């Protein structure tokens, strides 16, 4: 039925009982570049099973003040097993995913997420300085961030934080949020479901890109109605994030990017 | 101005040919594609080299000369017609030995008051004659040889689009020569070191004539100053014999230099 489901990549399943169908994302199921599309000119590697397998993101945790979180991919995976690999040793580098949010509770709980997949999700910073988010804070890896209720500019001269803050009514960009439905979503109405389904495939204006230095994806959840049990003031419901890259294929092999971090 | 090849996928090799390595000493470049000497993947090349064509890259309008009188002998002017008096167009046609193609001018006209309070004058006329190395140049900007019964002449107007005419190929050999190693006149046994002494790597004295130029309406005592910018485009271009283009300045109309003989900057020989 649209409510039960059974995903299945590499070494890795998932079963579901409480689904609201999935989304692919524009229609488009990610898939490998082809030979009118393709650009570099050597052999690529396609690690396959050994990458395109289901890798769990820590849990993060909802409660009635939560504002919201967001992640970055590939930035998320980028220490994720064999997939972290060769996305660094490797020049270029181009995956398609599959998320999957998780967050059950029970009958007499009520709060709705929104699950927003974002292309090209760049977002506004701290400071008078423009474009200035330094690249450390601009990609938290597999911990990601979170929103914020308002906006709070950075006035340490001597030590600015370059870093970003997203209001979350403002979609941490200038836009508003409840627009954001524009985007591929699905939405975890407690009442409903357990979790959101989202097909990714690779988007972007070239065929592959340097996964290092470009982020193709963002994942935005958003607390859409706030969480609310019983007569618990007090209620946290963990929200788990797994995701698995799909066809991936890199190219330009050589020594092992480091990139500097905190 | 076509298509390149696809990249086709190449796999492992293990074998007696070597394409990898060669003998420069031959004289030829070793044709080498990525597939030779690496792993390749099958690629549809759409990339296409329309834009270095030998027509594309000289099918833009160069300035060549810019031309000034003053309509208070200044009252016309005369130029030699060349392509060294300035240095971008003249650097790509030296890119070649030899060129034959038609040509294409382009004026571009200004003028204004010199003085910011004083004069005025109606809207002026120019005339722009191509005296042919052998007519009769003018001696003042009105006497007879501006009749132009036979030199074709260009009459502008001021403010209208630039005025533009194209010119067929006038060489008398069959080819432009860009580089001429050789003189006019051989210098015999017996005469006077005044004799037979001509310039190296020229000519004709006179090769292609030269540009007068004028304003036609009667001068007042207004001073007023106008400029004629001569652009050149060289269209239906064929060339011969490429050289390596000049790295150092220029220095008159032959390959003799004197100022920036040290065109390159240092850099460490194992820094990147
Ligand atoms: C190798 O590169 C070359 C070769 C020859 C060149 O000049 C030959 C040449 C001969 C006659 C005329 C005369 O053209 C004109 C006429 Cl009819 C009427 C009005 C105005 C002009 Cl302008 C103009 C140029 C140049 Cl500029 C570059």
């Amino acid at each position: 039925s649209v409510r039960v489901m059974q995903l299945t990549l590499g070494n890795s399943t998932i079963t579901t009982q409480e689904a609201a169908n999935s989304v692919v994302a524009y229609g488009r199921w990610p898939e490998y570049i082809k030979d009118s599309e393709a650009n570099p000119v050597d052999q690529p590697t396609e690690p396959d099973v050994a990458a395109c397998r289901f890798y769990t993101l820590d849990t993060v945790t909802w409660r009635k003040e939560s504002r919201g979180w967001w992640w970055k991919l590939p930035d998320a995976l980028k220490d994720m097993g064999l997939f972290g690999q060769n996305m660094f040793y490797h020049y270029l580098g181009r995956a398609g995913y599959t998320v999957h949010v998780q967050c059950n509770a029970s009958k007499f709980h009520q709060g709705a997420l929104g699950v927003f997949a974002v292309p090209e999700m760049c977002l506004a910073g701290d400071s008078t300085t423009h474009m200035f988010t330094k690249y450390e804070n601009a990609n938290p890896g597999e911990k990601g961030g979170e929103f914020k209720g308002s906006f709070t500019l950075d006035t340490n001269a001597t030590n600015p934080a370059r870093n970003f803050c997203p209001v979350d009514y403002l979609f941490g960009s200038g836009v508003l949020a409840g627009n954001a439905f524009v985007y591929p979503h699905q939405i975890i109405n407690l009442r409903t479901n357990n979790c959101a389904t989202l097909v990714l495939p690779y988007v972007n204006s070239l065929s592959i890109d340097s996964m290092t230095k470009h982020n193709n994806w963002g994942i935005a959840i958003l607390p859409l109605a706030p969480l609310d049990f019983a007569t618990e003031s007090s209620t946290e419901i963990p929200i788990t994030l797994t995701i698995a890259p799909m066809c991936c294929e890199f190219n330009g092999l050589r020594n092992i990017t480091v990139p500097r971090t905190q | 101005a076509n298509n390149l090849p696809d990249t086709q996928s190449s796999g492992p090799a293990h074998s007696k040919e070597t394409p990898a390595l060669t003998a420069v000493e031959t004289g030829a470049t070793n044709p080498l594609v990525p597939s030779d000497t690496v792993q390749t993947r099958h690629v549809i090349q759409k990339r296409t080299r329309s834009e270095s064509t030998v027509e594309s890259f000289f099918a833009r309008g160069a300035c060549v000369a810019i031309i000034e009188v003053d309509n208070d002998s200044k009252l016309f002017s005369v130029w030699k017609i060349t392509y060294k008096d300035t240095v971008q167009l003249r650097r790509k046609l030296e890119f070649f030995t030899y060129s034959r193609f038609d040509m294409e001018f382009t004026f571009v006209v200004t003028s204004n008051y010199t003085d910011a309070n004083n004069g005025h004058a109606l809207n002026q006329v120019y005339q722009i004659m191509y005296i042919p190395p052998g007519a009769p140049i003018p001696g003042k900007w009105n006497d007879y040889t501006w009749q132009t019964s036979s030199n074709p002449s260009v009459f502008y107007t001021y403010g209208a689009p630039p005025a533009r005419i194209s010119v067929p190929y006038v060489g008398i050999a069959n080819a432009y020569s860009h580089f001429y190693d050789g003189f006019a006149k051989v210098p015999l046994a017996g005469q006077a070191s005044t004799e037979g002494d001509s310039l190296y790597g020229a000519a004709s004295l006179n090769d292609f004539g030269s540009l007068a130029v004028r304003v036609v309406n009667d001068h007042n005592p207004t001073k007023l100053t106008s400029k004629i910018r001569v652009y050149m485009k060289p269209k239906h271009v064929r060339v011969w014999c490429p050289r390596p283009p000049r790295a150092v300045p220029y220095y008159g109309p032959g390959v003799d230099y004197k100022d920036g003989l040290a065109p390159l900057p240092g850099k460490g020989l194992t820094t990147y």
